[PDB]
RNA sequence: GUGGGAGAGGGUGGUGGAAUUCCCGGAGUAGCGGUGAAAUGCGCAGAUACCGGGAGGAACGCCGAUGGCGAAGGCAGCCACCUGGUCCACCCGUGACGCUGAGGCGCGAAAGCGUGGGGAGCAAACCGGAUUAGAUACCCGGGUAGUCCACGCCCUAAACG
RNA sequence: CCGAGGGUAGGGCCCGUGACUGGGGCGAAGUCGUAACAAGGUAGCUGUACCGGAAGGUGCGGCUGGA
RNA sequence: CGCGGGGUGGAGCAGCCUGGUAGCUCGUCGGGCUCAUAACCCGAAGGUCGUCGGUUCAAAUCCGGCCCCCGCAACCA
RNA sequence: AAUGUUCA
RNA sequence: GUGGUUCGUGGAGCCAUGGGGGAAUCUGGGCGGACCACCGCCUAAGGCUAAGUACUCCGGGUGACCGAUAGCGCACCAGUA
RNA sequence: CGAGCUAGCCCUGGCCAGGGUGAAGCUGGGGUGAGACCCAGUGGAGGCCCGAACCGGUGGGGGAUGCAAACCCCUCGGAUG
RNA sequence: CGAAUGCCGGCAUGAGUAACGAUAAAGAGGGUGAGAAUCCCUCUCGCCGUAAGCCCAAGGGUUCCUACGCAAUGGUCGUCAGCGUAGGGUUAGGCGGGACCUAAGGUGAAGCCGAAAGGCGUAGCCGAAGGGCAGCCGGUUAAUAUUCCGGCCCUUCCCGCAGGUGCGAUGGGGGGACGCUCUAGGCUAGGGGGACCGGAGCCAUGGACGAGCCCGGCCAGAAGCGCAGGGUGGGAGGUAGGCAAAUCCGCCUCCCAACAAGCUCUGCGUGGUGGGGAAGCCCGGGUGACAACCCCCCGAAGCCAGGGAGCCAAGAAAAGCCUCUAAGCACAACCUGCGGGAACCCGUACCGCAAACCGACACAGGUGGGCGGGUGCAAGAGCACUCAGGCGCGCGGGAGAACCCUCGCCAAGGAACUCUGCAAGUUGGCCCCGUAACUUCGGGAGAAGGGGUGCUCCCUGGGGUGAUGAGCCCCGGGGAGCCGCAGUGAACAGGCUCUGGCGACUGUUUACCAAAAACACAGCUCUCUGCGAACUCGUAAGAGGAGGUAUAGGGAGCGACGCUUGCCCGGUGCCGGAAGGUCAAGGGGAGGGGUGCAAGCCCCGAACCGAAGCCCCGGUGAACGGCGGCCGUAACUAUAACGGUCCUAAGGUAGCGAAAUUCCUUGUCGGGUAAGUUCCGACCUGCACGAAAAGCGUAACGACCGGAGCGCUGUCUCGGCGAGGGACCCGGUGAAAUUGAACUGGCCGUGAAGAUGCGGCCUACCCGUGGCAGGACGAAAAGACCCCGUGGAGCUUUACUGCAGC
RNA sequence: UCGAUGUCGGCUCGUCGCAUCCUGGGGCUGAAGAAGGUCCCAAGGGUUGGGCUGUUCGCCCAUUAAAGCGGCACGCGAGCU
C-alpha cells in the first residue's frame, strides 16, 4: 500500500513509507544468537573504496538462514515476520519443533501460524525449500543457491523471484530476476515462492536526508569537479562532457561491457 | 581563535613516543640520527 | 413460496491447442520477399523452403446462426468457484405495497492519462522505396507510443432502433 | 450613546478603453490544391489520438445515412 | 585594413584542378492528345561565362588592377 | 488520370 | 628478455640469469669474439684460505693550519638555550 | 616527519530555554444498501515557524606599525536536524 | 672593499612623536614606608550577577601558604605581585584510575603474502568520560580533606567456628541490553509566602508602640515503619535443538490462575541519634542561644526506571551476576551465620572562559561538563534591576579648538541623495476585529488595515490543594471610577505592498576579499554487474562492495512537481556480426649460402597453417555530436499559402524570443514617469534560444539579482547644536616603516622629453607648534599586465614516446 | 618611468586659457520699430534642479540673462568613493 503523508511540509509531500502491518507481532528482534554487532565503515584498510557511503542510522545484523539443508525434514511453524534494517526484504522468525530457532527471508504469502519444512521429501509450497531438480518445472522460486552447499545467493531482493523453466541434464534452466537464463545444478536449494514486500521499489524518499539515514552521503557530478577530480570536470562556465561518458577513473560509462570474457562461469549463462 | 597546538598528553606520547618511534623503522632511524647527534632528549620528554 | 429451464450476463483462479515471431539443433542451396509493374529490404557471414527442441505474448477456428445474454457500453476455447438478471408451472403467502422520476449516486466502446508490469503479431507518429507535376496519402519495406495485465483516472461517440 | 458624512485600508460586481493577439461574419470574375456529391476514383460518416501549406491524412474502435 | 570563397543562356547549379569540348534541371519557343487548360509526347532557339591589360599558337579555364557578392578573424590589457 | 470565371 | 664488459643489436663472442627444450663422464666437456675446419688453452654445475688493500669513533706526533665574525656548530655547563 | 589545524569516516558519551502551528491516528455524531466521505473532540507529526544557549558569517561601519598575521560594534541565517 | 635590497654586530633618524590594549568609574580619610594616584584598612560611588559568581574535566606544573625582600618582569608607580631568596604545604579499602569488562582501533601464537625493509591476520592480549564497583553529614589548617577527626553506614579477601547443600568450568543457557519524539502518577532538589515559632535591638524627618521594622526559622541518619513505583504467571509430563556432556534453556502437550495476589528490587518520607545554627553588637573569634528549628503554596528537564504511548531510519560489546551440568571430588568443596584478623600501587597544592590552558605579550580572540537565587514582563536560561559572591579592566592630571570614532536631537521639504534608500529611521510584545490574487489546498498569513493595553473600587464563573468549608495558589467574566503628552509609560521588541529574473524546497561551499543563479538534493533516464558480481585500494595476501544478490550494487547525466522532450547513425564512441581482407610470435620447410676429404655442423629461407586489433557488415542519441542556400510567384501596391533549383547524414519541431543569450541597439510600438540607455507588456532579420550540458511553466521557499509604490527618515537641499572616547597641554614610560649626504623656496626656460640642486629673473630675518595633503615622479612590494628566457609548473588532446591496466 | 608614474566615472577643493554661453561697449545688416543675423572689443562676475545610464557624452522634463568650450598626469584615490 504505502503511508503517503498530506503535504504540511514540503519534502514531505512526496515522502511515502512502508506498510508496516505485514511485519507487526514482533519489532524486538529475536536476540537468541540472532543478532550480532554489525561495523560499519565506508572503507577497507584506510581508504575510501566505494564513494559516498557513510552516516545512517546505528545499525544491528539479524543473521538469518541462507542454506536450509540443516534440518532437512525438521519441520518448523513460523513465529513472526519481522523487520530487518540490513535487507529490502523482510524477514520470518521461525520455531523448529527441534526448538532450534532460525531466520529466513520472509517470502510473499507466508503467514504467522503456518508450517514449513526443507528437503527432497518436502511439499511444494511456499517457504519450503528443496532441491532445484525436485521442483515443478514452472513454479516461481527464492532464495535460490548458485552452486551446491554453496548456500543462497539469487532472487533475495524485496519482490524478487526465480521461475524454473525446465530441467537438462544434472542442471535445471533458471530466468533469474535481472531476466537472464542460466543453467543451474539440480541439487541446490532454493524456498518456492516470491521474495515479499514488492512494494518496495515504489516508497519515494522524498528529502535530501532520509537518503542520508540509509547512510548514503551526497554523490558528486564529474562535471562539477576541476580536470583533476574527474575528466568530465573543467571548461569555463557549465560543459558537455566534452568526452565520450566516463567514470573518475577513465573508463567508458556509457554501454561499455565490464564483465570478464574468459570467465568459465559461461557456458551455463544465456541471456 | 580555536589554535594550530591543543596539547593532549596521551595523544603525543601514542605519537612521537619512544616505543611508537620504535615500532617503524623509520622512528628506529630517528631514535639513531638523534641518539647519534647528541640530543639530551631522543624522544619528547613528558610526563604523566 | 415451492418445483423446474435456457443463455458468449458479471468477477476470480486455473488451463488447451492451432497460428505468427524469435532462439537452439539438423538438413539443404541462390535466391527470398514484395507489386499494377517494381524498388527499398532480407540472403553466399548460408536466407527462403523442410524437419526436431525451446521461450513467449496475443487472439479464440470448426460449432456459429438470419442464434442467444445484458439496462447500456458490451459479452465467444475449456474447467471450477463466487454471483446478477430472466422465463414456465402449481394457485400457496402478502394485500395496492404501484408508475415515472427534477437533483443525487452507480455504470459507461474506443482513443488518451497516471503508477508498476508485459511485449509475439499488429501499428498512429516517425524513416525509407516507389506512384505522382506535387504525394507531408492511397501501395511497399521497416518502426515507437498504443494495443496486453493490475490499480487509479478520463465519461465522449453514427453511446443508433 | 447614536449619528449625516469625511479619512485611511482591503475586498466583490459592472461599464468604457488598451500596444498586441486569436478565431468569426461579410464583400461579381485574385492564388494553391481537389477533401466531399457517381467505388468522388483511397465508401463515407464519427468520437478520440498523433501529423501535415491547405482542404485533409493515418491508427484504434463505432455507425449504415455505403456495398 | 587582413584569410578565401563565389561571379556563366531567363532560373539555380556544373566545367577551371592536368588551358583546345560550355554540360544538367528549369524554364521560353513550335508541333501534338483534350473540347479546352494543366500533366504528358514531339522537336528546336538561347550563354561579351563580373569586368580591363599579357601568357600562349590558343584562354570560361593560367596570371595580376579595380567592381558588386559571401563568408571568417580583429585579440592582451 | 487535376481542373472547368462571373450575371442571366 | 635481460643484465655485466669498452661493447648502446652491432659480424656480438664470453660471463651471468627469469622462461622452454634438454645430454654426455675423457672417443667426456667449456674457451681462444658469429659460424665451420684445423691448431692450441682449460677442466663447469661443492666449499675454505693469511698477507699486501680501505677507513679513522680512538691514542700519539708533526704543520711556510686558524687564532674567538677565524678554527669544529660548540675554546665558555652546546647539539645546550 | 605530520589528520594535537583542517576534511571525511568509525566507537562511545553530552547538548538543544520558552513560545507558535496542530498531520496521521484514534472517539463520538452525521452519511449510505453497505461505502466513500463530512463534522466536531482528542491527539501531537514535521531536513515546519518565531527565538536564547550553541553552530554560523549576510550588509554596513570601525580596525589596517591592530586588542587581533581575520579582531570589534550594529545587522543578519540556522536552531529536533 | 664603498656599494652585492650582501653577512654579523653597534649606534643613529623618525621623536620626547604614535602608544600605554575594551569609555564598568571613581572620591576621600586613616595607616605603612626612604619614597605611595597605584600597597593595607575604613567609608562613599560605579560594573557583573546563566556572570565578570561557584564546582569538575583538559592542559599548565608549584604558580599554593608564610617570612623576608624590589635590580629586572608587571607598558606608569610600586613598600605590591602570578616577580627574587628561603621554609612550609598535597594523607583515601568506600572519590578517580590500576591487581575487572569489552567498543572503534591497535597488536598479534597460528596461518597467508611480499627483492629486503615489510603487508594482511585467527586465538589471545591492549584499548574508555561506555559496563561493573563499597561512603553520608559535620569539624578542624596559614595552606589538605568524600583523604585527618567526630557521629552514623558499608566492601572485599583470610582464619576459627556452628549450621546448611551435589559442590564443581576458561563450557551451556539466562542476563547484563540499550533508538527517536510525546507523555501518567507519585516524589525530591529548588523557590515563595505565613496572622505561627526565636531573637538581640530600632521609632529617625511630618506620621506610626504598629497583627510594626529587622533577622532567622534546616542538614544527615541504620533496622523497623509507612507511601509511591519497577520487575514477575504458577504445575506436571515428554523432546529429534542449545556442535545435546545437564534435572538449565528452547520447543510442543495439559489441571489450575490471571485491567491481580504473593514474591522480589528501588525510590521517598519517617525514623534511635549525631550535626548545623543568621541579622546585629564587641574585639577570623566571641556574643547573639539551653537560638528557635513549625505550617501552607509553587515545583522540575532530576528520582521511582527496565513506567507508558506513537513512529521508522529499527536503535554496541564483554565481565561481574543468576542458573546448568563436565571432567573431578565428595576428608573436598561451595552457602549462610558469628566473632578475630588482613586491606597493596598512582592521583589529590594551586590556575582552570583565564594574567596560571592554546594564541611570541599579564593579547577586547579560542576552550568540553554541572550549579547558576529574587522581582517584573504572556513564557523563558530572554530583557531591566538586584542576592551570594566577584570586580572598577597595571599610567594619571587638566583643557572643553579643528578633525576622527562611538551616541542624542533638529525648522520646512521628505529620496530631490546615490551605481543602489548604502546607512539610519519607521514598525515592534501580547489580546481582539479583520484580511485579496494565486495554490500543489498545506499555504499565501504576522498578508494587508485597525482597536485594546496603566491604576482604583464593586459584582461574578470555573480549577488545583485542602476536607466539600478557610487559607494558598491557577485560569477567567462583567460595571463603574481616577491621572498624565504618553499605560508592552524604562529594557528585550517585524516596516509593508506590487511586478520581474534564477534555483523547486531545508541544506553545502572558497578556514582569512566570492554564500551565489554554484554544489548537494529527493526524482527521471541511460549504462555496466548471475556473485570469487561489476567497480575501488593493494606487487601480493587480503579488504571495501556486502555477511549485500538487479525492488541489489557501480558509473554517467539531468535535477521537486506540471506539460513535454522533435529530425539526422555520414564521421566518432559503444553494442552486435563463428564469413572474408590484413595481422606477431610460433608451426612449416620449397629453395639457397658458410665451411669440412667427408659423414656433418652452421646459417638463411618461399607456399601454406597462425589471435586480438584494424578493415568490412549492421545497430545505436536522456551516446561525442549535428540539425542550409539562391531565384521567382496573388487582378493597386505590399507580402507570398504556391513554384524552380543547388547542397545535405538531416536541414531546428513544440515552446520561448532585443533574453543571466540581441552586435546594429537607448530596435519599434504600448505601460509606468512632469522626464525612464533600467523595468513591464507587445512585435520578431533570434549578429549567435530551443528540448535531460533539457525546453516552457509553476504554489511555496531565498541575508540571491532587477523595476515600482505607501510609510519613514539628516541619504539629501544644507547644514546646526549637544554628549562621551581620542586629538591638544602637564607629569611618568616610550616604539616604527624610511633614511646617499643636505645649508631642501617661486616662475619661465633648460636638461634623458615632468628640477629645491643648471640658466635667468622673482620673492625670502633665525627657530618652532597646531592643522591640510599639491609635490619630494612620496613609502611599501627586484610590475601581476606586457614581452623576453631554446626558465618552471598545473591542465588537455585524434601532439611524440613510454608505463599501469586490459 | 616595468628594484611599480594607481588606470574610467563621480564627490570635494579649485585655478587658468579665452577660440565668449550670459551680462558690458561697438561697426555692418537684405537695421522701420520690437526682433534677429554676422563680425569687433571685452571674462569682472555669472553660467539651475530633476528623469535615464558606471558613463564621459547625450536625450528628455521644468526653469534661465545664460544653462560656454577647453588646460591643469583625459587637475585632484599618502583627499573620499
Ligand atoms: N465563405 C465564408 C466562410 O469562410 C471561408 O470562405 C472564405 C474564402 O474561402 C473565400 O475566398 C474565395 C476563394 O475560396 C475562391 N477560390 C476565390 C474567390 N475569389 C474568393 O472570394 C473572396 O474574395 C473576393 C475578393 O477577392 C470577395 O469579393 C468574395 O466575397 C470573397 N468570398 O471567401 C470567403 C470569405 O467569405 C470558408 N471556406 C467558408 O466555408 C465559410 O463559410
Ligand atoms: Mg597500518
Ligand atoms: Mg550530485
Ligand atoms: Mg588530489
Ligand atoms: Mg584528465
Ligand atoms: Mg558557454
Ligand atoms: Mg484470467
Ligand atoms: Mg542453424
Ligand atoms: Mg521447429
Ligand atoms: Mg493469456
Ligand atoms: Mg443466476
Ligand atoms: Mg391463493
Ligand atoms: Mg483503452
Ligand atoms: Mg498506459
Ligand atoms: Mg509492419
Ligand atoms: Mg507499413
Ligand atoms: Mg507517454
Ligand atoms: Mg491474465
Ligand atoms: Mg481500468
Ligand atoms: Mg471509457
Ligand atoms: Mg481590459
Ligand atoms: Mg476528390
Ligand atoms: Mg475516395
Ligand atoms: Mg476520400
Ligand atoms: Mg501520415
Ligand atoms: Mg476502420
Ligand atoms: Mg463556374
Ligand atoms: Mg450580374
Ligand atoms: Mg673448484
Ligand atoms: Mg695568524
Ligand atoms: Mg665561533
Ligand atoms: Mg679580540
Ligand atoms: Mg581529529
Ligand atoms: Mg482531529
Ligand atoms: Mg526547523
Ligand atoms: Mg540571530
Ligand atoms: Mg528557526
Ligand atoms: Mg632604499
Ligand atoms: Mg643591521
Ligand atoms: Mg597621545
Ligand atoms: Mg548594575
Ligand atoms: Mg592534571
Ligand atoms: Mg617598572
Ligand atoms: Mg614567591
Ligand atoms: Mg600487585
Ligand atoms: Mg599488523
Ligand atoms: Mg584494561
Ligand atoms: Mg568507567
Ligand atoms: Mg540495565
Ligand atoms: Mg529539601
Ligand atoms: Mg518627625
Ligand atoms: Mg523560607
Ligand atoms: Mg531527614
Ligand atoms: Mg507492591
Ligand atoms: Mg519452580
Ligand atoms: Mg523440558
Ligand atoms: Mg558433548
Ligand atoms: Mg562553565
Ligand atoms: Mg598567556
Ligand atoms: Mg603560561
Ligand atoms: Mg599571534
Ligand atoms: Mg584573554
Ligand atoms: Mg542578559
Ligand atoms: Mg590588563
Ligand atoms: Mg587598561
Ligand atoms: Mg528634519
Ligand atoms: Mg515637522
Ligand atoms: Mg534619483
Ligand atoms: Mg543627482
Ligand atoms: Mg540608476
Ligand atoms: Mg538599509
Ligand atoms: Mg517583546
Ligand atoms: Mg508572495
Ligand atoms: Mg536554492
Ligand atoms: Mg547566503
Ligand atoms: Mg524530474
Ligand atoms: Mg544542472
Ligand atoms: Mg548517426
Ligand atoms: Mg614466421
Ligand atoms: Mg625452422
Ligand atoms: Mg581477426
Ligand atoms: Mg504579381
Ligand atoms: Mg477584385
Ligand atoms: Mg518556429
Ligand atoms: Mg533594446
Ligand atoms: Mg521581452
Ligand atoms: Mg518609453
Ligand atoms: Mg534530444
Ligand atoms: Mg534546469
Ligand atoms: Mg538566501
Ligand atoms: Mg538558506
Ligand atoms: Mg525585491
Ligand atoms: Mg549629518
Ligand atoms: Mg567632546
Ligand atoms: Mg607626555
Ligand atoms: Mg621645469
Ligand atoms: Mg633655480
Ligand atoms: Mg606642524
Ligand atoms: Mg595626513
Ligand atoms: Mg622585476
Ligand atoms: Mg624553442
Ligand atoms: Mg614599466
Ligand atoms: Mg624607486
Ligand atoms: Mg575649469
Ligand atoms: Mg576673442
Ligand atoms: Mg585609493
Ligand atoms: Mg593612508
Amino acid at each position: 500500500a504505502v503511508k503517503k503523508f498530506k503535504p504540511y511540509t514540503p519534502s514531505r509531500r512526496f515522502m511515502t513509507v512502508a506498510d508496516f502491518s505485514e511485519i507487526t507481532k514482533t519489532e524486538p528482534e529475536k536476540s537468541l544468537v540472532k543478532p550480532l554487532k554489525k561495523t560499519g565503515g565506508r572503507n577497507n584498510q584506510g581508504r575510501i573504496t566505494v564513494r559516498f557511503r557513510g552516516g545512517g542510522h546505528k545499525r544491528l545484523y539479524r543473521i538469518i538462514d541462507f542454506k536450509r539443508w540443516d534440518k532437512v525434514g525438521i519441520p518448523a511453524k513460523v513465529a513472526a515476520i519481522e523487520y530487518d534494517p540490513n535487507r529490502s526484504a523482510r524477514i520470518a522468525l521461525l520455531h523448529y519443533v527441534d526448538g532450534e530457532k532460525r531466520y529466513i527471508i520472509a517470502p510473499d504469502g507466508l503467514q504467522v501460524g503456518q508450517q514449513v519444512v526443507a528437503g527432497p521429501d518436502a511439499p511444494i509450497q511456499v517457504g519450503n525449500a528443496l532441491p532445484l531438480r525436485f521442483i515443478p518445472v514452472g513454479t516461481v522460486v527464492h532464495a535460490v543457491e548458485l552452486e551446491p552447499k554453496k548456500g543462497a545467493k539469487l532472487a533475495r531482493a524485496a519482490g524478487t523471484s526465480a521461475q524454473i523453466q525446465g530441467r537438462e541434464g544434472d542442471y535445471v534452466i533458471l530466468r533469474l530476476p535481472s531476466g537472464e537464463l542460466r543453467k543451474v545444478h539440480g541439487e541446490c536449494y532454493a524456498t518456492v515462492g516470491a521474495v515479499g514486500n514488492a512494494d518496495h521499489k515504489n516508497i519515494v524518499l522524498g528529502k535530501a536526508g532520509r537518503s542520508r539515514w540509509l547512510g548514503r552521503r551526497p554523490h558528486v557530478r564529474g562535471a562539477a569537479m576541476n580536470p583533476v577530480d574527474h575528466p568530465h570536470g573543467g571548461g569555463e562556465g557549465r560543459a558537455p562532457r566534452g568526452r565520450p561518458p566516463a567514470s573518475p577513473w577513465g573508463w567508458q560509462t556509457k554501454g561499455l561491457k565490464t564483465r570478464k570474457r574468459r570467465k568459465p562461469s559461461s557456458r551455463f549463462i544465456i541471456a | 581563535m580555536k589554535r594550530t597546538w591543543q596539547p593532549n598528553r596521551r595523544k603525543r606520547a601514542k605519537t612521537h613516543g619512544f616505543r611508537a618511534r620504535m615500532r617503524t623503522p623509520g622512528g628506529r632511524k630517528v631514535l639513531k640520527r638523534r641518539r647519534q647527534k647528541g640530543r639530551w632528549r631522543l624522544t619528547p620528554a613528558v610526563r604523566k
